[PDB]
């Protein structure tokens, strides 16, 4: 009778704070003693409709390391669907006839909710259903801000970089807002402003933000900066003027930056960040990066096992 | 005045130049059974207004409460028989699916043979809605093929 | 006649739900006077009908023309109060004014801003029109069709 | 004062009989008689939107011939009409002064009309727009009419190839629909077989029109042989089995026609003619086309000239 | 001998007064008068290196109509300099010679400067080079000048559209800049708002120069309304959500003008002017552009001729 059970991944706000710490839980216990087995002869399609390389390896490693058989497209065009002009509906409608969930990622918005109208009782989840949400980075982000730093309220983070088609950030921002403890400063381009829909929540929510041109400003201040990639092919002919990246931090930046502090980028990083940073302290994009086996392990466990695992 | 209905449903107190849309836009043409819509007619209870009066043609709660944005106070005088037994609201609902076009292009609600539908909530000075599909929040104004 | 006022064309005998356009079509529908509407009514003809209201205010002529094809039998009432005497017939000028969706998607009268004219060749069967631009004549059936 | 001048030349199903022979008798008199010192002002462009052979080097040169020159441009290429931005009417506003004469040659139909709405007084021109009209390449054969029997009058002739789309012979039953006596072959698949209501307007008088198997029948019955190409560059797809001339025109077959009857083809040709046709007392296409020299300067003089005589 | 004579005409700001009235002068006297027997010698050939329908036509025209013709090319498309290979500079060494006299366009800047160094002695004539200068494209509205109030001397013009980028308008603050008493009304989003570099020749007398809001107020103060179209194919990706004038011009806004005020526009046009803007005694840009013939025909002359008067 686990939680997640049978339900589907897709959009943060779709759920609530209480209901993340269940694979939460899940996860801490297997980054400990894990189960190469407990999801065995499962089949799991992982077909991504648009790039990727993070979200969808580190994915069927997840899947590979539990013993749940999968075979799924990485290429959106040798399928049906392709040359053969088939809706993604059929194509869904179909292979849901063929495995036990399906871990997708889609260049438009929301095709994830589409999946499901085709799916019911099959488990669908989500790589980010165009700039809308990735709910799947937030979860290795939340991994790391709770496990680099203990508890999981009272803190500020410094969400900067392309914020109106951040997936990323609209899940997790939406994500924390909801704990008791959370103050945001969002520094973005004049255009790329993080998408309202977010911003008016914190505002009910009691969670209050502000806008930031600056990194040394809230440079002694922020417990956790997410940088984040300009989404350059999800763009419409006139945002294109703010193209490059506005912002682009660099070692120096780290002088006044605080001990627990650490720069976080759900990669890749395309100019926004230094090479020279790896090598520093609050470098951990790389290993806010290996986190996702983990994140999503758990969470492919769960939904996968009505019984709470080990 | 129009004249007097039999069984059917009748919208009395229809915002005026408003009583032509809510009809243009909804199929309230394709429906066969006669009907005598008065665009622009004498109030009394208010100044001006539209008064809808479509026979045979029964609205539940659904056709209902749609009309919350747009005629706020107005009236379901659900004459059946001759007899006016009518109690409805135009209640701001949940959510009204099929019948607005998403202003959100890439968003996957169209391009596909699925329906669409934004979700209803009071904002501030204005209303503004969100497309299920892709969680995006326009404005209620902005949600049209303009 | 009946609820009849004093001066306000009024266009009968129309198509069975062709009225609806009238007014989304015609966009007559922005009006601060009389417009008191009733389709799929009753006739004594052939089917139904649809008729429209109007107060302080009669037709044109470029609406008298685009009646023609618009329906056979529309006899539009003109009353100088209470009494009808203008009840001219639909009839469409052998030329052809801007206001039509052709089907010649060659004739690039299309994407380049133009002056939508045709022809027609009246004749007793259909009220088809000959392309003026590309003189192909078709049919307003399809022309005209949706 | 005459009829056929400042007419704009677009189509020919509006004119009288009296115009055609006038500038027709006026090419058997300019078959050999050049005259410089006359129109040597009036400037011309020679406007290609398309690609056609003859009427181009044809009519830019009799442009040139009859005392003068010509600007133009071979393609839409290098015009502020596309590049830059401007609607086909925009750049007559303009192009009425400067060359106060302009041929226009368009992938599209109508457009004639057009650009003669685009320029006020100013003189236009149209030899051919999309695939519904053309003037100038009609008479010029009109010439070579009397060049085969002489007298316009009383005859059979034919039109293999494609007969629905070209600009070309969609002046044919239309010019002499209104001439006399005239017997009318056509050869076309059905959809190409010429629509019925350019035939039609032949009602008032129902004279001749027909269409029945194939050239080799109808060879031993014709005065007048003139096909066309299959406009293979503007159609549909909804039909695309049918590149091909399916009649095609070979010795082989033509050793039966009539005695004057010779063979002629709009231009360009491909199959539609064989290279062995060549040598024939009937191939006549060669000078048939070959007007525009002794024609074109007939009625380029005419339109631009008061009471003249020749 | 005269002073705008062999010069090399490339741009405008390095000139005096006395040289535009002087070719001025010729137009209006060059209104309808052709001499034909003058310089029928001087070959000269249409370099159309870039994409504009008038100059080009109206130019190729003009120096058809002076007694000659013109040679050029539409485009660098059948040319040694590129396919073969060849500097812009290597052509015109060979140039100087055959055509004595031939026009620029390069869709780059500068270059006017370059083929005008490797000539020698043979005279040259560049209008309009990449987005930096036009001569030939200014004095034709000159003309329009005094078609609409004579005197060029105290005025308020306006520049709607884009104005940094142009190669036309940029004759503009630099022209009249050397003028009298005249007053400039300027529009364009900030960049393209014209440079204050073009506006610092003008410190030396200090006269008018200024920008603010939009056209629906700077009607009713108007004597001048001269746009100009956004140059849409040339310009910087960093700023692309402005494809659109901003600023419009439809009956609507512009029934507030002065008395003699007209509407011109550089040509083409797009959204700038609406088609309904035809019907005014305001709308001039049909005529106001359209003096190439009148026009550059003034200048095509005395800039090849002695002691020459008309
Ligand atoms: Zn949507
Ligand atoms: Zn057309």
């Amino acid at each position: 009778a686990n939680p997640l059970y049978q339900k589907h991944i897709i959009s943060i706000n779709d759920l609530s704070r209480d209901d993340l710490n269940l694979v939460l839980a899940t996860a801490a216990k297997l980054k400990a003693n894990p189960q190469p087995e407990l999801l065995k002869h499962k089949v799991i399609a992982s077909c991504f409709f648009e790039a990727s390389t993070r979200t969808r390896l580190s994915f069927e490693t997840s899947m590979h390391r539990l013993g749940a058989s999968v075979v799924g497209f990485s290429d959106s065009a040798n399928t049906s669907l392709g040359k053969k002009g088939e809706t993604l509906a059929d194509t869904i409608s179909v292979i849901s006839t063929y495995v036990d969930a399906i871990v997708m990622r889609h260049p438009q918005e929301g095709a994830a909710r589409l999946a499901t109208e085709f799916s019911g009782n099959v488990p669908v989840l989500n790589a980010g259903d165009g700039s809308n949400q990735h709910p799947t980075q937030t979860l290795l982000d939340l991994f790391t801000i709770q496990e680099t730093q203990g508890r999981l309220d009272n803190l500020h983070v410094a969400m900067v970089g392309d914020l109106k088609y951040g997936r990323t950030v609209h899940s997790l921002t939406q994500a924390l807002a909801k704990f008791d403890g959370n103050r945001f400063y969002f520094i973005a381009p004049d255009a790329l402003a993080m998408p309202q829909y977010i911003l008016d929540m914190l505002d009910e929510k009691g969670i209050a933000w502000s806008l930031h041109s600056s990194i040394e400003e809230v440079m002694a201040e922020v417990d956790i900066l997410y940088m984040t990639r300009v989404q350059k092919e999800r763009l419409a002919p006139s945002e294109y003027a703010n193209v490059k990246a506005q912002f682009v931090l660099r070692a120096s930046d780290l002088h006044n930056a605080k001990a627990n502090m650490k720069v976080l980028h759900p990669l890749p990083r395309v100019d926004e960040i230094a090479t020279d940073v790896d090598k520093t302290p609050h470098a951990w994009y790389f290993q806010q990066a290996g986190n996702g086996i983990f994140a999503r392990q758990a969470l492919l466990a769960l939904v996968l096992n009505r019984d709470l695992v080990l | 005045q129009v004249e007097a209905i039999k069984r059917g449903t009748v919208i009395d107190h229809i915002p005026a130049q408003i009583g032509f849309k809510l009809l243009s836009l909804f199929k309230l043409t394709e429906t066969d059974q006669r009907i005598t819509i008065g665009l622009n007619l004498p109030s009394g209870e208010m100044g001006r207004k539209d008064l809808i009066k479509i026979e045979n043609t029964f609205l539940s709660e659904d056709q209902v409460d749609q009309l919350a944005l747009y005629a706020p106070q107005a009236t379901v005088n659900r004459i059946d028989n001759y007899e006016v037994v009518g109690k409805s609201r135009p209640s701001l609902p949940e959510r009204i699916d099929n019948v607005l076009v998403c202003p959100n292009s890439n968003c996957i609600s169209h391009a596909e043979p699925v329906s669409s539908s934004f979700a209803v909530r009071k904002r501030a000075n204005d209303i503004a809605l969100k497309c299920k599909y892709c969680e995006k929040e326009f404005s209620h104004n902005v949600v049209l093929a303009n």
